[PDB]
RNA sequence: UUAAUUCCGAUAACGAACGAGACUCUGGCAUGCUAACUAGUUACGCGACCCCGGUCGGCGUAACUUCUUAGAGGGACAAGUGGCGUUCAGCCACCCGAGAUUGAGCAAUAACAGGUCUGUGAUGCCCUUAGAUGUCCGGGGCUGCACGCGCGCUACACUGACUGGCUCAGCGUGUGCCUACCCUACGCCGGCAGGCGCGGGUAACCCGUUGAACCCCAUUCGUGAUGGGGAUCGGGGAUUGCAAUUAUUCCCCAUGAACGAGGAAUUCCCAGUAAGUGCGGGUCAUAAGCUUGCGUUGAUUAAGUCCCUGCCCUUUGUACACA
């Protein structure tokens, strides 16, 4: 019938999306995030240690099977 | 379905009959008033008998009982 | 502090529930609030004890089903907290109003039935114990075969069924279960 | 002075409890460890539940050192949290004033009548033809 | 206080039978039967075939 | 005997005689 | 149309096919006196409150 | 002079009997004793069909017995003891002198 | 000061790898890289300096109950085994790469062998299990 | 009226008895009793380590019986209140409470051409008896495979499968008369299956504080028929045994089928229940996909009816009685 063709790793086209798209967000999930920009299970994941690193993003607390992602305070 | 076979009140009766004076209202001392004349071989027996006494004694304090 | 016991990490105040019809069955502010919805319980003990038990605990009952997740309690606490997680953050309402506007829009007014055929009306505690039943499976059918977990599916079964927008698997199966009883009267 | 060694059970299921309070220091315990890490980690509120309720005043002068073995991981939590709760009711009673055993006792029953009375609920045994209690193997005609 | 005797096999036949004498009183359920009562059963071989005697 | 036997083993192989 | 509720009194007996319903006299609660016997299923106790869709109907007694 | 009564039965009530016996006549003589000190009861268990073939539904016969121990024991001189042991005991039980 | 018990465990045995792999004298085995742990697995462990954090686990197991030879030490980490299409069954750990364990840490003076069965903990090494719960827990507040 | 031909009551019947109850085993309550070096824990010294206290199933023998075992006694009877009702025979709701129906065994009068002569040194009649249908020894077979049915075991995945780490059970079982055959700690040689020594147990004494499984904490998989699933099939190696080929069981690689939640039809089940999960006896030189037992996690629904399958009592109707 048809099939999903996830990105194992970036494209441009997907890296440019990543940095400006996904801060601005309610929910950054392992499962949203690889539905609305076209991406793999294992690469939402690799990702997202790169935004905390920085300082971009706001962790909830991980859960063995579920990580929770906010977009970020005012200060 | 709490009703009781004609072995207690045959024996409630024949247990009211004779001792009404001894006999009275309390569950747990005619439970000894039961128990130190007659011949009871079990506990669940002697407690059915003990308080359809209780039952009976109750009935007096009213009208007359048949048997 | 005897006055607020914090539900978790979730509070008790000022919770709206608009409706009489449901407001004595569904039981959770003041008296009837504690901090796990685990429980030992013994509801299963008269007819309508079942009435006296916690709403939020109801479902976590309802959720393990299906042999593999059959009577794995501990698991299904995890998935209905990750639940309240993401309810505060997509919209911003407590989660205890956003659980208690949805059993109310979900189970039917009428539920036809078999007399030959007639429809009729419904009991309240009906509404309730079908409305859970019918926002459970929703998310079961959603999460299967699919990348969405449990928490984010059973997640998009409570913000869409409070509102009442009849996409859901809730508010789509009261549409269907009235309509068979508007058919036959 | 004397001392003041009292020792207090609660089953759940197939274990028993048995806590030791006497006079010292605040710290409740379980096989050396402190209540807040025994495992598993999903009901942290059922240890810590007796303690908010009550407050932290009745434990400023008492020491605990509880401990377990029998049923399972689910029917362990149960059981130290229905020990804890009626040795400290029995800690209070002839010691001191009555006045203050009841009205901890207000406390507990209205809440979760649990913590002062056991389940008297157990394993109902299997029979054959069948698997277990009340289920039977398959039938078939034809 | 009472008793019951049954004799089985094949009497006065090319087909078979069963006996069942009987008086007093008799009872057969509850703990009491084993102490109370007495059971006991001998089978007898004559040219034709076998008895059996259920003396109670 | 000289081996030393169970007591149940002992037990029961006292009914066997009897019977 | 109007959309009501109303409030049990009374509870008569137990109806339908396999004994599925229950048939229940009803007192109003928007008026402090009227009633309409109507089937009901669910399992109902006496004391507790419906919710109609149209209040006309009265359903035949046994 | 630790000497061990050790008492194994299939009889509750004529066991109960015979350690009572033996702490009747210990303090007449008056030689001091530990108290009856028991031991975790057995049940064997068998499980058959009733049948002699494999006709008919498959009904269970369930057969038990419970083995039940005893001890008591003794600071006394063993010649002490044959008097003691030999005078008055019953068939239900069978008993055991470990001499020290 | 502090103990193992108080110590939260999981991060206890992460710790304890860190303070093995700075000595260097553990005695690691010559078949490391192409070794099952068990009869009951399918694949070797994840962790590519495995040796180091298990010879961790035999230490702090040892502290609460000790006496213990290697045959407890196979039923110490227990397991199923999946089999195929028939039932699941209770397997056994491993015999040498736990009796490997215990040589590594014999040598180096810490699981002395005494009688009523077993190893056990040295004193002077017992040590070594109380210092490092310090460390541990002035990170987590 | 009852769960009950169970009790109230009437009565051309009177007084009886069987079955049903009563009863025996079991589950749940006793800080009260009798008692423990084949069971505990407090109390109290000595040793080890952490910075006066804390933590030791590391070592001992000043007082107790709450835990553990198992004896004796108690305890619940529609007893105590409120409505319903010949105010009787009872029952539904609330307080007190460990429980206000916990589960098993036992089981009548009449029958069945029901099954078993392949449980019997239980048995009539018939057959056969040395070229035996007796008996023992050597070889195969009962598994032979287009197809049809019946109980079952493993999945179809992400509420998951792989790899590490943490913390909890209960029923029992154990060295045998012909009978040869036990349960196994400690310690080494090996990837594994095992092997080479050394103990302790006729057992609340040794295996054992039975370090059981699903469940838990963190890694790595990504909607793919994929790390789902694991049939089929090639090559090595151990162990039981007088003999493993038609592969006894077990171990290591490799191979890697269908199956994407199964049309008409259909079975079981109301609370510690169903459902998952594991662990013991039976069988057994070798040995569980089956049977009899135990604990763990722990549910949705109902307190009803006679519509559909059947049972019991009465009135009713028959040309049926092998109904």
């Amino acid at each position: 019938r048809d099939k999903l063709n996830n990105l194992v790793l970036f494209d441009k086209a997907t890296y440019d999306k990543l940095c400006k798209e996904v801060p601005n967000y309610k929910l950054i999930t392992p499962a949203v995030v690889s539905e609305r920009l076209k991406i793999r299970g294992s690469l939402a994941r690799a990702a997202l240690q790169e935004l905390l690193s920085k300082g971009l993003i706001k962790l909830v607390s991980k859960h063995r099977a579920q990580v929770i992602y906010t977009r970020n305070t005012k200060g | 379905g709490r009703v009781r076979t004609k072995t207690v009140k045959k024996a409630a009766r024949v247990i009211i009959e004779k001792y009404y004076t001894r006999l009275g209202n309390d569950f747990h001392t005619n439970k000894r008033v039961c128990e130190e004349i007659a011949i009871i071989p079990s506990k669940k027996l002697r407690n059915k008998i003990a308080g359809y006494v209780t039952h009976l004694m109750k009935r007096i304090q009213r009208g007359p009982v048949r048997g | 502090t005897p006055d607020i016991k914090l539900f978790g990490k979730w509070s008790t105040d000022d919770v709206q529930i608009n409706d009489i019809s449901l407001q004595d069955y569904i039981a959770v502010k003041e008296k009837y609030a504690k901090y796990l919805p685990h429980s030992a319980g013994r509801y299963a003990a008269k007819r309508f004890r079942k009435a006296q038990c916690p709403i939020v605990e109801r479902l976590t009952n309802s959720m393990m089903m299906h042999g593999r997740n059959n009577g794995k309690k501990l698991m299904t606490v995890r998935i209905v907290k990750h639940a309240f997680e993401i309810i505060h953050l997509l919209t911003g309402e407590n989660p205890l109003q956003v659980l208690v506007n949805a059993i109310i829009n979900s189970g039917p007014r009428e539920d036809s039935t078999r007399i030959r055929r007639q429809a009729v009306d419904v009991s309240p505690l009906r509404r309730v114990n079908q409305a859970i039943w019918l926002l459970c499976t929703g998310a079961r059918e959603a999460a299967f075969r699919n990348i969405k977990t449990i928490a984010e599916c059973l997640a998009d079964e409570l913000i869409n069924a409070a509102k009442g927008s009849s996409n859901s698997y809730a508010i789509k199966k009261k549409d269907e279960l009235e309509r068979v009883a508007k058919s036959n009267r | 002075g004397p001392l003041q060694s009292v020792q207090v059970f609660g089953r759940k299921k197939t274990a028993t409890a048995v806590a030791h309070c006497k006079r010292g220091n605040g710290l409740i315990k379980v096989n050396g460890r402190p209540l807040e890490m025994i495992e598993p980690r999903t009901l942290q509120y059922k240890l810590l539940e007796p303690v908010l309720l009550l407050g932290k005043e009745r434990f400023a002068g008492v020491d605990i050192r509880v401990r377990v073995k029998g049923g399972g991981h689910v029917a362990q939590i149960y059981a130290i949290r229905q020990s804890i709760s009626k040795a400290l009711v029995a800690y209070y009673q002839k010691y001191v004033d009555e006045a203050s055993k009841k009205e901890i006792k207000d406390i507990l029953i209205q809440y979760d009548r649990t913590l002062l009375v056991a389940d008297p609920r157990r394993c109902e045994s299997k029979k054959f033809g069948g698997p277990g209690a009340r289920a039977r193997y398959q039938k078939s005609y034809r | 206080k009472g008793c019951e005797v049954v004799v089985s096999g094949k009497l006065r036949g090319q087909r078979a039978k069963s006996m069942k004498f009987v008086d007093g009183l008799m009872i057969h359920s509850g703990d009491p039967v084993n102490y109370y009562v007495d059971t006991a059963v001998r089978h007898v071989l004559l040219r034709q075939g076998v008895l059996g005697i259920k003396v109670k | 005997m000289a081996v030393q036997i169970s007591k149940k083993r002992k037990f029961v192989a006292d009914g066997i005689f009897k019977a | 149309q109007p959309i009501k509720l109303a409030r049990v009194t009374k509870v008569l007996g137990r109806t339908g096919s396999q004994g599925q319903c229950t048939q229940v006299r009803v007192e109003f609660m928007d008026d402090t006196s009227r009633s309409i016997i109507r089937n009901v299923k669910g399992p109902v106790r006496e004391g507790d409150v419906l919710t109609l869709l149209e209040s006309e109907r009265e359903a035949r007694r046994l | 002079h630790r000497i061990r009564i050790t008492l194994t039965s299939r009889n509750v009530k004529s066991l109960e009997k015979v350690c009572a016996d033996l702490i009747r006549g210990a303090k007449e003589k008056n030689l001091k004793v530990k108290g009856p000190v028991r031991m975790p009861t057995k049940t064997l268990r068998i499980t058959t069909r009733k049948t002699p073939c494999g006709e008919g539904s498959k009904t269970w016969d369930r057969f038990q017995m419970r083995i039940h121990k005893r001890l008591i024991d003794l600071h006394s001189p063993s010649e002490i003891v044959k008097q003691i042991t030999s005078i008055s005991i019953e068939p239900g039980v069978e008993v055991e002198v470990t001499i020290a | 000061g502090v103990t193992v018990k108080d110590v939260n465990q999981q991060e206890f045995v992460r710790a304890l790898a860190a303070f093995l792999k700075k000595s260097g004298k553990l005695k690691v085995p010559e078949w490391v890289d192409t070794v099952k742990l068990a009869k009951h697995k399918e694949l070797a462990p994840y962790d590519e300096n495995w040796f180091y954090t298990r010879a961790a686990s035999t230490a702090r197991h040892l502290y609460l109950r000790g006496g213990a030879g290697v045959g407890s030490m196979t039923k110490i980490y227990g397991g199923r085994q999946r089999n195929g299409v028939m039932p699941s069954h209770f397997s056994r750990g491993s015999k040498s790469v736990a009796r490997r364990v215990l040589q590594a840490l014999e040598g180096l003076k810490m699981v002395e062998k005494d009688q009523d069965w077993g190893r056990k903990l040295t004193p002077q090494g017992q040590r070594d299990l109380d210092r490092i719960a310090g460390q541990v827990a002035a990170a987590k507040k």
